[PDB]
RNA sequence: GUUCGCGAAGCUUCGUGGACAUUUGGUCAAUUUGAAACAAUACAGAGAUGAUCAGCAGUUCCCCUGCAUAAGGAUGAACCGUUUUACAAAGAGAUUUAU
RNA sequence: GUAUGUCUAAAGUUAUGCUCUUAUUUACUAACAA
């Protein structure tokens, strides 16, 4: 278990990467940390690190404290503070979700405030106005360096990746749209994965494009608008009703 | 302007201490709703609690929604605003929404208006709240060691977490597609599979009016495959 | 009745207090520390709490919030008010427009 | 007469807070650190503005990197606040650098003294301070005068040459100039960084000036006339019917200008 | 750990009761996905009017540069589009209906 | 030649009387040549 052992360091701050990405332009902008005098070509790239959770997850300063938030850099798999980190280092569970359930309405499991609206992409941390648990998973074409895999193969690999990080409500790959819709058990979990597999690789050691994983462009894990499909809409409605019955009985 | 309105923070949120010491930065942030300066209040719930609680939204916004300024929940019932609006829509009415305008200028404008939104009109006056509650209440009343199964007859609404937890109770991996319902369950060992089977909407073969069920499965499966 | 002297003292006291406070607010608001020298607890339920103002670094902006937003005002004329003129001119009122 | 009520100094105020600490640092260290600090500040400001194409040199001599597009050029005309700040830092950077040189084993103390003196008497010639704030000519002139005075009390029996130091009175001049300007720059750069952070005020309203006096006058006039006519007019006519009125007025004005009588028949 | 009282070994040492001192900081957390802005390549290249020119205004839920209530951004930009009813009264002719 | 203004800068949001052929004018425009 995670609770059996202390959390290992993801990567030592020597191994950590600098804040000077890619020279996308002609000159560096000090107050922005971005580049400038040229926006030729796309910015995004593939994460060097990944949350290998059983090899990494463990105790922290936080697990002593009762810090209610998980380490963004743990999710990214690059936390340079291992056991000395205040933010936690393990997969969110019912106990921890339950623990922070008050605050998590307003903000993420990464302890950062949600907003009125989704960022037009549905790309950034979720809005407070929706309690979404469903991540859109674009850029699979890019995430596998143009590997002509089977849809079954794709969906299975996706399953392997996101099931590892959180309890699944459902997943469904769409051949016609080349993307995923990865509904989660909890919003905290959803948040965690959404960072934990942002800019990651779907590739594996068994695959031949393993050393070219860095060179492509990573998974585009964003948030999902609810489907137009009335097949699931009805289900959603039913769920809402059920939940409402719970709370309403709880009021008295 | 003058600090005329007081902050609108709820109890649960704020924590069970007789006296906390919070700080107020006036004109201290744009809110999370209406992009508009307001007096940001914040406090650690306990002295040694690491998480500060800062007042996300502005007081006008809070009043408007009739909510907490830190929780974003109704100050009465401590529940999500959308959810409470749904509840209100359900009892006594058919339609009660609280539409926030997603355009940066208009949101400000809306915030400025001293007018309660749909659900807020109910929950403000406690009498009406009580009435709503009572109305709601009224409304209420053979083991070959395969380690790998293929489960069928899966209710469309059921989630994988429910399944796996059920299995655990009766005790790993799992694959489900709600289109096909070809629940490609796989156990971490064959001995575990044996244990499970020996321990036994649970239609369960061990591949590696049931007829009509098979047909329904069939067509659905086919459709899934075409997708 | 021309207003009572005592009540004038009241009004003056109220409004003077108000405007002095407003001007103070205006002054301590502004970045010019020069104009800081012309400046003339709570409970959020039955539950009780101490409010404080933490002094911040005098480099960072004093009021991070304010950023000169354009904001349209809602009128908030919730109460209706008449516009109420008493006349009915026919002879001069119709003969005039031909001239006007 | 210095005003007495304001007995909360700047340093005192800063001391009161937590965010400052105090140390005993060598004056050269203070200087160098302040050049570094100043450089970081100005670069931060410039980059914040967006115009990364203006490269600050470490000697506070600003210049553009690329040839500037007209838009870019317009953007990059930094005002009399930022440039003035730069110039003061340039001044400081000079003398501090000279001290560094002295102390870095390069130059003798006499050489240092002469260097400092040279800097003070040639602030004009070493940093275009005058460019931005021209009243600094007074200061420059004063320094020149001092030099003229000093030298000819310093070179009575001694011949000509550059080797005089004695930088005191000029230094005094510069200190008093800084005293004068510290308020001005607090205001100026205050407003500047406020604009960088908060947007500029959108209640701009322009005053009258010699340049826009006439236009304002005439608009006020036509507003008055229009008002009067509406007051007069018993039907309560539309704004479009006021257009006819004011246009009529305009024509009348022109007619008057011509000395052609303005006798339109159909009017009341 | 200092010190002030006590006890147990030799003014020295081990144990005991005190006094002193007794709540830091965070609105933030390390790169993509919570927000800049130009830049480049391409395309056009500027208000009156025939043509060439100075402008100053105005409205704007547009701003930028500027210390700015100077001024300047092409007269800073956009304004040039769309456009039906407080709809009446009178007469004549034709059609229908009724008495 | 410019101000200025648009444009591009890549990842897939889960629903079933005429045609013709020419030659000439005039005008405007043209950082194209003289
Ligand atoms: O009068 P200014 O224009 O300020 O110039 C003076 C002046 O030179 P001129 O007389 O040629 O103008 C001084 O010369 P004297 O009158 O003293 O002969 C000379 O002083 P030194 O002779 O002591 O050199 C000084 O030069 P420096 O700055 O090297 O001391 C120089 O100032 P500029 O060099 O700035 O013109
Ligand atoms: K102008
Ligand atoms: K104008
Ligand atoms: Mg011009
Ligand atoms: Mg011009
Ligand atoms: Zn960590
Ligand atoms: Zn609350
Ligand atoms: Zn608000």
């Amino acid at each position: 278990s995670w609770r059996d052992k202390s959390a290992k360091v993801q990567v030592k701050e020597s191994e950590l990467p600098s804040s000077i990405p890619a020279q996308t332009g002609l000159t560096f902008n000090i107050w922005y940390n971005k580049w400038s005098q040229g926006f030729a070509g796309n910015t995004r790239f593939v994460s060097p690190f990944a949350l290998q959770p059983q090899l990494h997850s463990g105790k922290t300063r936080g697990d002593n404290d009762g810090q209610l938030f998980f380490c963004l850099f743990f999710a990214k798999g690059m936390c340079c503070l291992g056991p000395k980190c205040e933010y936690l280092h393990h997969i969110p569970d019912e106990e921890d979700i339950g623990k922070l359930a008050l605050r998590t309405e307003v903000l993420d499991c990464f302890g950062r405030e949600k907003f009125a609206d989704y960022r037009e992409d549905m790309g950034g941390i979720g809005s407070f106005r929706k309690k979404n648990k469903t991540l859109y998973v674009g850029g699979i074409d890019g995430a596998l360096n143009s590997k002509h895999l089977k849809p079954a193969q794709i969906e299975s690999r996706i399953r392997f990746v996101f099931s590892r990080l959180g309890d699944i409500d459902r997943i469904r790959y769409v051949e016609s749209k080349n993307c995923g819709f990865v509904k989660f058990k909890y919003q905290a979990n959803a948040e965690f994965a959404k960072e934990a597999m942002s800019n990651q690789t779907l590739l594996l050691p068994s695959d031949k494009e393993w050393d070219d994983r860095r060179e492509g462009t990573g998974l585009l894990v964003k948030w999902a608008n609810e489907d137009p499909d009335p097949a699931a809409q009805k289900r959603l409605q039913e769920e809402l009703k059920l939940e409402s019955l719970n709370m309403m009985v709880h009021l008295i | 302007e003058i600090n005329e309105p007081p902050p609108n923070i709820c109890e649960q949120c704020l924590g069970d201490e007789a006296n906390i010491r919070m700080t107020k930065i006036p004109q201290g942030s744009e809110c999370k709703i209406c992009t508009l300066p307001f007096t940001l209040y914040h406090f650690k719930t306990s002295k040694r609690s690491n998480n500060i609680i800062k007042t996300l939204i502005c007081v006008r916004c809070a009043t408007q929604r009739n909510i907490c300024q830190c929780c974003m929940l109704d100050s009465r019932w401590h529940i999500p605003i959308q959810l409470r609006d749904h509840l209100i829509s359900l009892v006594n009415e058919e339609n009660v929404m609280t539409e926030e305008a997603k355009n940066d200028m208009m949101k400000r404008f809306l915030s400025l208006k001293n007018v309660k939104l749909g659900g807020a009109q109910i929950t403000s006056d406690p009498s009406e709240a009580d009435n709503i509650v009572d109305k709601l209440k009224n409304i209420l009343l053979k083991n070959p060691s395969t380690k790998s199964f293929f489960l069928y007859n899966i209710d469309a609404s059921i989630p994988e977490w429910k399944i796996t937890d059920t299995v655990s109770q009766l005790l790993l991996s799992l694959i489900v597609n709600h289109k096909a319902k070809c629940g490609g369950l796989r156990f971490q060992s064959s001995e575990l599979g044996e244990r499970f089977v020996s321990k036994i909407i649970f239609i369960i073969p061990w591949s590696s009016t049931a007829e009509n069920i098979k047909l329904s499965l069939s067509l659905n499966k086919l459709i899934q495959l075409e997708l | 009745p021309l207003p009572t002297k005592a009540e004038i003292q009241e009004c003056t006291a109220r409004t003077k207090s108000y405007i002095q406070r407003l001007v103070n607010a205006k002054l301590a608001n502004s970045n010019n520390r020069a104009s800081s020298r012309y400046v003339t607890l709570l409970l959020n339920n039955s539950h009780h709490i101490e409010v404080v103002s933490k002094q911040m670094d005098p480099l960072l902006p004093r009021f991070v919030g304010k950023k000169a937003r354009k904001v349209v005002a809602p009128t908030e004329n919730d109460e209706v008010v008449p516009v109420l003129h008493m006349d009915g001119s026919n002879d001069r009122g119709e003969a005039d427009p031909n001239e006007w | 007469l210095p005003t007495n009520h304001n007995k909360t100094k700047l340093l005192k105020s800063l001391k009161n807070t937590k965010y400052f600490q105090q140390t005993t640092i060598d004056w050269v260290e203070a200087g160098l650190q302040l050049c570094r600090q100043g450089h970081n500040m100005l670069n931060l400001l410039i980059h914040r503005k967006g115009l990364t194409y203006l490269h600050l040199d470490y000697n506070f001599n600003l210049k553009p990197t690329k040839t500037l597009t007209t838009k870019e050029r317009k953007k990059s005309r930094l005002g009399n606040s930022f440039h003035l700040m730069r110039e003061l830092l340039k001044m400081m950077k000079l003398i501090v650098d000279t001290h560094v040189q002295f102390r870095l084993g390069n130059v003798d103390a006499f050489q240092l003294a002469d260097g400092i003196h040279y800097i003070l008497n040639h602030i004009g010639q070493l940093t275009g301070i005058y460019r931005y704030k021209y009243k600094v000519m007074h200061q420059i002139r004063a320094c020149k005068d001092l030099k003229h005075i000093i030298y000819y009390k310093f070179n009575k029996n001694l011949g000509k040459g550059p080797g005089c130091g004695f930088w005191q009175p000029a230094w005094r001049v510069w200190l008093n100039f800084l005293r004068g300007t510290i308020p001005l720059l607090e205001r100026y750069i205050g407003n500047l960084i406020t604009r960088q952070f908060e947007g500029r005020s959108n209640e701009i309203v322009k005053t009258t000036t010699k340049q826009r006096l006439d236009a304002y006058y005439d608009l006020e006039l036509r507003n008055s006339v229009m008002d009067d006519i509406l007051e007069m007019m018993p039907e309560s006519i539309r704004q479009k019917k006021a257009r006819t009125i004011l246009q009529h007025l305009s024509e009348a004005w022109r007619c008057w200008k011509a000395n052609i009588p303005w006798d339109v028949p159909g009017m009341p």
